[PDB]
């Protein structure tokens, strides 16, 4: 599997989410929970260029 | 196929 962080703003300090499977996330991401968008990116490692996860593709993943 | 409220959230 993978997961996908996410983080509903784009700072250094906003929370720190998306620990779980790129299938829950895609659920929500899909579900229309994030109508805007969130920065989307993977756990390992920590700490890179997220993205936004309008900006990903999933279906590419599982 | 349901899922939780995903975190971060604001209320």
């Amino acid at each position: 599997d993978v997961m996908w962080e996410y983080k509903w703003e784009n700072t250094g300090d906003a929370e720190l989410y998306g620990p779980f499977t790129s299938a829950q996330m895609q659920t929500w991401v899909s579900e229309g929970y994030f109508p805007d968008g969130v920065y989307c990116r993977k756990l390992d490692p920590p700490g890179g260029q997220f993205y936004n996860s309008k900006r990903i593709d999933f279906d590419l993943y599982t | 196929s349901h899922r939780p409220p995903p975190p971060g959230h604001r209320v």
